[PDB]
């Protein structure tokens, strides 16, 4: 019926995909954190 | 709204009063009263009300939100008393409209609840039951004549489980769902062929040649619209010459559905059509047989009988 | 169980039912370029959700594509070597399929229909570029046929649901009048 | 009517299209139109608050959108486009509004006559 | 709820908390999708107020859209332009967070006051993409935009 | 498609009946 | 869902062939 149904109810999809979401920006993290390593040193 | 339901109740009106020789009556219960401003002035366009002469097939009964709910709740019987004069006395097969039926059980509702009464489930009447079936009775068949209703249901929060409604649907014979859908496709009268069913479609009842005709149209349409979910999808090169050749059909089938009518003469050109019950079977059965191949589809779109759909076809044929 | 949590999962299906409906339509327009192509191919993956294709392609190699490297990391991680990635989006051309014969010799070194599918430089771009068209094509069937099911599954939960909907909506409207007829009574 | 009645349509083509230009890319330039158009008659639903338009303001607005003038446009510059566009024909074409207000209906002159304010002003839009 | 709703009607200014927000880690846990006040408007507060306003609360929406589609797909299967607003609105959300000073002891770190331009600024060099580098975790439970810059050394020499 | 196909096949019926009525 | 059970059962049909099919050749 309305955006942003999915994580509202709160079951499988909805945990699943904030679980999703937290496993690409902590590799994405990693990543940019070393891009952070060769512009300080 | 939207789907010629004002033009279907002045057809159906005129089409009893033309073949069966009965009056109409039209209750108006709780709606609006602008649609009845709009309905009466409807119906004198079309002719079925008429002020210079005594010619007038349609008696009205109109008692809308404006007025309370003791009003409201006995309007219905106002009508159908109106209704029962002509099955009773003269005799004839009567044609009766409530609109809404939906109105009638809520202001059955707001009278028993203002006269202080535990109310039922989903905060309806004690008596739901009761009040709906002393009004219903009334409308059968008697060794006189007969009172034949046509009444609109609004059914509340899309729910058939209601109580207003279910209650309802315990005396309906039939429906006859109006589509919009149907409509934009420019097929007048817009009724679904597929949603509206009947009690009566039963080989004891009608017959052996008219239930066969009837569920031969029902399966190839229920056919046509499976067939075309994958036009959508994959597309043309799938279909056989088996799927390709009832598309063609039902196409024809569905085009010689709709019907040009008499209310709708001031309306718009095309003289109205009245279809007999044999000329009807006669012509769908023939399409399903497959008689009509090779005539096109633009023929058998607003006409009368089958005879006409070949006759447009010669005529149609002439321009190109 | 409760109005709250029905409207909430009712809510949440409903709005996967409409996407794996577009996911259809994608799959299935996808498809109809990979059968254009593949007509004059046949005489010469990393995006999921396509039924049992990369399993079906892990069968024969035990007894190109990342989604393959994923089950057979853990499995066999030695043997095999090149990997690439990127392969989905966009069917293959003869700019990319050139690439895969490039990580070979210069180093240190099917589709039957719509619902079911079967597992010296020249000449080796020609076997490469037959796979790959015959790949492709096959995993937008799948594409389009599993994302038909997952629309028409839900669409399943939702008529049952909007019933159970229904009920629990006509006992909260009975109940709660219960309540203040009750209430009224003892005064 | 004549304006919003094609308006409408294009709505009603437009949002049944909508899911799929989430996740498109690659799509046939038919069905892209409805995404484009559609967007960018989106915008000049958009009004601000405390600012009511004139009958036959309104219908300059939508005849650009529907005329097709706003497609060649990008969609962030719509309402840049309607803001500029508005002052342009309230301030030097008072001959043509007051005509319409009149008449109650885009005429054939009428409609010449506002196909070419549009053309002018689309042409050599930014800076 | 009667008590909660008919509350809304007497109020200028409100602040709608969540539970959702609040189970995250977000803290103070108000939705910017809810909470709303009369004197947000162009001629009232600036139309610099406004728009960068407005343009969280934009992007925040979006968000949620897109959440929908990445609970069938993924994060993998999304174009570039919906990957990069994602990035933008996961480091919005943290960003909206804030230590207290009366809120040490849960917490642990020390409470901030942020000023009034400072807090307009911060949240416009995020939505123009000036961090699109820096990752989502250095936003998270700060004061101005400086100390974001400033917590992005520390993890980068920790880690 | 959907209904350009049977578009043009109503388009030819008519083709034929003209040729036959003459 | 209805045919929640459609798919599983599906699944699980066939493989009861595939495993029947290795348990009939050790039998022998
Ligand atoms: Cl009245
Ligand atoms: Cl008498």
């Amino acid at each position: 019926s309305s955006a942003g149904a999915v994580r509202d109810a709160g079951g499988a999809f909805g945990k699943r995909e904030q679980a999703e979401e937290e496993r690409y920006f902590r590799a994405r993290a990693a990543e940019q954190l070393a891009a952070l390593k060769k512009h300080h040193e | 709204a939207g789907v010629g339901k004002t033009v279907l109740i002045m057809e159906l009106i005129n089409n009893v009063a033309k073949a069966h020789g009965g009056y109409s009556v039209f209750a108006g219960v709780g709606e609006r009263t602008r649609e009845g401003n709009d309905l009466y002035h409807e119906m004198i366009e079309s002719g079925v009300i008429n002020l210079k002469d005594a010619t007038s097939k349609v008696a009205l009964v109109y008692g809308q939100m404006n007025e309370p709910p003791g009003a409201r709740a006995r309007v219905a019987l106002t009508g159908l008393t109106v209704a029962e004069y002509f099955r009773d006395q003269e005799g004839q097969d009567v044609l009766l409209f409530i609109d809404n039926i939906f109105r009638f059980t809520q202001a059955g509702s707001e009278v028993s609840a203002l006269l202080g009464r535990i109310p039922s489930a989903v905060g309806y009447q004690p008596t739901l039951a009761t009040d709906m079936g002393t009004m219903q009775e009334r409308i059968t068949t008697t060794k006189k004549g007969s009172i034949t209703s046509v009444q609109a249901i609004y059914v509340p929060a899309d729910d058939l489980t209601d109580p207003a409604p279910a209650t309802t649907f315990a005396h309906l014979d039939a429906t006859t769902v109006l589509s919009r859908a149907i409509a934009e496709l420019g097929i007048y009268p817009a009724v679904d062929p597929l949603d509206s069913t009947s009690r009566i479609m039963d080989p004891n009842i009608v017959g052996s040649e008219h239930y066969d005709v009837a569920r031969g149209v029902q399966k190839i349409l229920q056919d046509y619209k499976s067939l075309q979910d994958i036009i959508a999808i994959l597309g043309m090169d799938e279909l056989s010459e088996e799927d390709k050749l009832t598309v063609s059909r039902a196409r024809k089938i569905q085009r010689f559905l709709s019907q040009p009518f008499q209310v709708a003469e001031v309306f718009t050109g095309h003289l109205g059509k009245l279809v007999p019950l044999k000329e009807t079977i006669k012509g769908f059965q023939q399409i399903l047989a497959g008689e009509y191949d090779h005539l096109p589809e633009q023929a058998f779109y607003m006409v009368g009988p089958i005879e006409e759909a070949v006759a447009k076809a010669d005529k149609l044929a002439e321009e190109h | 169980a409760t109005l709250k949590d029905i409207t909430r999962r009712l809510k949440s299906i409903k709005n996967i039912q409409k996407i794996t409906k577009s996911m259809k339509m994608v799959a299935a327009a996808k498809y109809a370029r990979a059968e254009r192509e593949l007509k004059p191919a046949r005489v010469y993956s990393d995006r999921g959700l396509c039924g049992a294709i990369h399993s079906s392609v892990a069968k024969q190699m035990k007894s190109v594509g990342d989604k393959i490297r994923s089950i057979l990391h853990r499995t066999h991680s030695d043997q095999f070597l090149v990997t690439f990635k990127e392969v989905g989006r966009r069917p293959p051309t003869f700019g990319d399929a050139s690439v895969i014969a490039l990580e070979l010799l210069n180093s240190g070194y099917r589709f039957r229909s719509v619902i079911s599918y079967k597992t010296q430089e020249y000449s080796l771009a020609n076997i490469i570029y037959y796979s790959l068209k015959e790949s492709t094509t096959s995993e937008q069937s799948a594409r389009m046929t599993a994302m038909d099911n997952a629309s028409k599954n839900a669409s399943e939960m939702i008529d049952k649901l909007t019933l159970t909907f229904n009920r629990t909506r006509q006992a909260v409207i009975t109940k709660e009048l219960i309540e203040i007829i009750s209430g009224a009574a003892a005064l | 009517k004549q304006v919003a009645g094609t308006m409408k349509l294009e709505l009603a083509q437009y949002r049944e299209v909508a899911a799929f230009a989430q996740f498109g890319s690659d799509l046939d330039a038919a069905t892209q139109q409805l995404l484009s158009r559609g967007v960018r008659l989106t915008e000049l639903l958009k009004q601000g608050q405390y600012s009511p338009m004139a009958i036959e303001e309104q219908v300059a607005v939508i005849y650009a959108g529907v005329r097709g003038y706003l497609d060649k446009l990008e969609p962030s510059k719509i309402t840049k486009f309607e803001n500029a566009f508005l002052s342009h024909v309230i301030s030097q074409h008072q001959a043509l509004l007051g005509k319409i207000r009149t008449d109650g209906k885009i005429s054939e002159e009428s409609d010449a006559k506002l196909k070419e304010i549009v053309t002018n002003f689309l042409a050599g839009f930014e800076a």
